[PDB]
């Protein structure tokens, strides 16, 4: 067991941390996961220096883990990040978000004479690493956008 | 059971060149060995959220050919979805416990796709969703040029008009590609250009397709002449510059033609392609809208019989 | 001077620590003043003991300071919680949020037909203790509404 | 320089019962001795967004009566604002920069305290704002309660009708309520009883007021008894249920009714009031909107002119 | 008699650099001395076809402000060329037997040189045709550009939005044209480019003049940012593109903004101009908005009046 290497040191038992989340997306995060809705002990750090990696955010909850897809879903949203299971204090499961072959639910198709809006059914895009950029394509109408143009819920 | 009995036909881009085929072989067949009687006591529902001339009579003529029993609308205005606020959801919830199967045409992209998760073991059949897909089109395109040129492979095709919104170009470049020694020419506005996801598409399997902005540009090299209409009720104000047909076909610019190629069009036609092209032996989209209904019945027996054998 | 439980953090030179939030509060605080929006580093502890109260959250904004009037901003939704402003790492005051007379920007008026969701002004409304909790009456309708139901943009 | 000099008329919430009495003596001076060049070189606009025949015709002939000129328009529809789309923020900055004060009657709640917030020194005169509040017409009222009863203090007033859009109740219960062991009788349908923040107010001054389900019920003890008109074009579809008047008020309702007792009106009015109250000794609803002219020509005179009116 | 005297004011073509100074000189002596009756004794028709907010009004609160009535519309829905099929010539003819000036603003372009040939000896100014000319706009223009840069002539001028149907900018730059040595600057979509007998015009001067892309672009070097409005209303259909503004201002474009520098605007504005510029020094469209009084009146104060004001 450690206790940390920049300058703020913490220290959890049990849960999730997330580290190398990029500047204003961690708060972000906190809003489309949740993850403040639990009553398990929260620790946000939001604009801390990363070292050459500029700034970073980074969230600490007690007693609680993120399912793969979120991490599935962290592979668009942050794939810098680093979400790390720890056990009786510091690490047992440093995993790194791997880029999916879908998302659901929490997308919005960006097509506005999509199916997908005006029924009760649960979003489902495919994602493809292009070029340099992300792309997904809609179940339904089978359109498919840069994941930059989607992210705009 | 055949490879596609009992299947959803939603988009081209979920069929094989082998199902597409065997859809070609059975219309080639019923076209010259009528089956009067292979759908009795079926009864397929036809439903048109939007408006059609050629596909829905063509479909529902296919169905008494072939002896089944047409239920549905041309207009959703006297459904409850139209009068009571019904979800499309709930609609085919309902009809998928009435009818064998169900063919349905429908304004936003996806319905059918979103139907497939409503209907249970009913098959649905894409009449067309939204500018998405239009495969029972392709089907029949399909059909008309392999007859008329006796293959699907090494073709010089142009793709002229609106290639945005086009559901029909969409599905039959996507057949096509899996065809071998197939080139692409687009001929279309910069605004109603061919959408990136089809020449991904192309470039991923190394199918030569190029732009042209004039048709004499191609005239002389094409098989198929593939002409298109202005989706209208598809533009996005925005577009409204784009409305009138860019590109016009008159009688006097196929003289470099190719003495095989013919002149097709999913139709409606507009301005796009004068009068004086009917009388051509190169004109050739009322043959092919004709080849709907051989297509069609193909398409219906292989889907709800197990084994076809004539 | 902060807190116990194996050296915890928070311990900043300059800004402001708003102490003693109630539980489930700081990150709508967080949300409603728009904090998150900045640079300066910014630490986060939700769902932390304190005694005097079961659980209480913490908010920590770096070389930020709050008027005596944003502080009674708070008032609304963190009455009993304590405002530090922090200066040369050393509390060099403390003060208590104030019901404020009004409050602007931050809500939107339950109103359909009131003018000011139409044209480019700020929200505003007046702060009335109608015994029995919080009363708000919008400086353009004039029409009052209680703070349950007044919701924010 | 008079008390009310220069100032922005938005609400009676606003007014102290001191400016209401510096209208209504004014308002007799000019009745009296009128002063025809009194606002001579005076532009004054007349903006109604909104449908009306008494407010905006009288303040108008008010404003020629002190020798003013007037502009303005009865109709957005044909004002930038109706047909560029612009914000009545710079609507408001624009026409301040050319008249000396603006008169404006507005369909949104607090229009006219958003106008005082563009139109920079021009002050502002509420005729209006939806459902809020009607400052002049409650000035006229109480020139006419005055003109009528003798006093503005300990009278029995019954409101009738929809309380909750009547912006008139609601300026006139605040500006009675200025005054005096005033007592209050609401009869309205349930759906559209007065507002909250009316009752709360008379609550804290210690008024009395209680809710009543029939005219009659009160009529022996009512001094004043101020009908008023079902604001249909104000309800939602979920209140079309009160749109058809509830009260209606006949001759052969008044046989016990107070000999000082008066009718009094808004205006217009559908059917609430039967036309055979009209030659009625108690009806007064007509010279009620006649004393309009003297309550607006008094506020004119006082906010336009800086010399107290002798 | 002063030089324009009885003259109709219909396009800034038939205006010299005198004519345009004799306006502005009056309207500075006006703006000094007020001349409350200068015009008594004469009735003017403001007769406006189409919408409008700060051209009709100060257009009246001028006449007011020098003494003149007003009789007219605001809207064309009620005369008897509205409801009774009159030709617009015959309009004018009956109202030219009226008063003493029309003043008129039209959908079409040359109505107002229409009325000219039926007004006989009343003249006729024109309050804006179509999206033609704005003579008045051009005045109270430049009464502005010289109030805050202190010459008309040696100033960098950027025109900004839609310049095609903008009879603002039309008249503005021909107007600019007649003093020496402007540049100018048009930033516009490809598709409301300012017109070619503009450029021609300009070009015959000797003026220099260069098509931008961005504001920014030149904003260290322009004395007078003109930005304008989309016409909505008079584009067609296929120009739908180009409805939303293109080029929108906002407050931190100014940074390198010349000391001097000014921005401008007809008005109404949609969103080409945020309203966080509304408190930087820069913005004076509504300043410009109300100079159109003492121009206007100035103009009057012409047409009306034989001997040329003290
Ligand atoms: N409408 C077209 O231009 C192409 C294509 N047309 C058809 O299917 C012919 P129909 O509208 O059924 O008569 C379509 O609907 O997508
Ligand atoms: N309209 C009414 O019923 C009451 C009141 N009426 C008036 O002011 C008379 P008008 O609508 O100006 O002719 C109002 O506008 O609120
Ligand atoms: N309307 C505009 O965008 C520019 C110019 N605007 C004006 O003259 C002001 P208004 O339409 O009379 O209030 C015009 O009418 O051409
Ligand atoms: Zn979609
Ligand atoms: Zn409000």
């Amino acid at each position: 067991m450690t206790h940390d290497n920049k300058l703020q040191v913490e220290a959890i038992k049990r849960g999730t941390v997330i580290d190398h989340i990029p500047a204003q997306i961690g708060f972000k995060l906190l809003s489309l996961f949740k993850l403040t809705e639990t009553d398990q002990r929260i620790t946000i750090g939001l604009n801390l220096p990363s070292g050459e990696m500029g700034r970073k955010d980074l969230i600490k909850i007690e007693n609680t883990f993120l399912s793969e897809d979120q991490v599935d879903q962290l592979a668009l949203y942050a794939p810098q990040a680093t979400v790390n299971r720890i056990d009786n204090y510091e690490v047992v499961g440093k995993s790194r978000p791997s880029l999916p072959e879908r998302i659901d639910n929490v997308l919005v198709c960006p097509n506005s004479n999509c199916i997908s809006h005006a029924e009760p059914v649960s979003s489902s895009f495919a994602v493809r690493k292009r070029a340099n950029d992300i792309a997904l394509k809609c179940k339904y109408c089978e359109k498919e956008f840069s994941h930059n143009v989607v992210l705009a819920n | 059971a055949n490879p596609l009995y009992q299947k959803h036909i939603i988009s081209i881009n979920d069929l094989s060149r082998d199902d597409l085929n065997l859809v070609l072989a059975t219309a080639a067949k019923l076209k010259a060995n009528p089956q009067p009687e292979l759908l009795k006591h079926k009864v397929i529902a036809s439903c048109f959220f939007e408006a059609s001339t050629r596909t829905r009579l063509s479909f529902e003529t296919s169905m008494h050919r072939l002896g089944a029993s047409v239920v549905g609308f041309s207009d959703s205005a006297n459904t409850s979805l139209g009068k009571k606020g019904e979800t499309l959801a709930d609609t085919i919830s309902v009809i998928s416990t009435y009818v064998d199967a169900i063919v349905m045409r429908h304004p936003q992209e996806g319905a059918a796709r979103l139907a497939t998760e409503f209907s249970g073991n009913v098959p649905v059949l894409n009449a067309g969703d939204g500018s998405n897909q239009h495969p029972t089109q392709t089907l029949l395109d399909l059909f008309t040029i392999q007859e008329t040129q006796g293959r699907l492979d090494n073709l010089h095709v142009a793709m002229v008009g609106d290639l945005k919104y086009g559901r029909t170009v969409h599905s039959l470049t996507q057949a096509l590609a899996k065809f071998d020694g197939n080139r692409f020419y687009f001929i279309a506005p910069d605004a109603l250009a061919m959408p990136q996801y089809i020449l991904d598409m192309l470039d991923e399997k190394g199918i030569a397709w190029s732009l042209h902005s004039s048709i004499e540009e191609v005239m002389a090299e094409v098989d198929i002449l593939y002409m298109t209409r202005v989706q209208k009720e598809r533009l996005d104000p925005s577009e409204y510059a784009n409305v009138k047909a860019q590109f016009v076909l008159r009688a006097s610019d196929l003289h470099n033609a190719k003495a095989n190629m013919k002149v097709l069009h999913p139709l409606p036609r507009v301005d796009e392609i004068a009068t004086d092209v009917d009388k051509t032996p190169h004109a050739w989209y009322f043959q092919q809208a004709g080849n709907g209904i051989f297509a069609r019945q193909a398409l219906l027996a292989l889907v709800l019989n197990r084994d076809l054998v004539l």
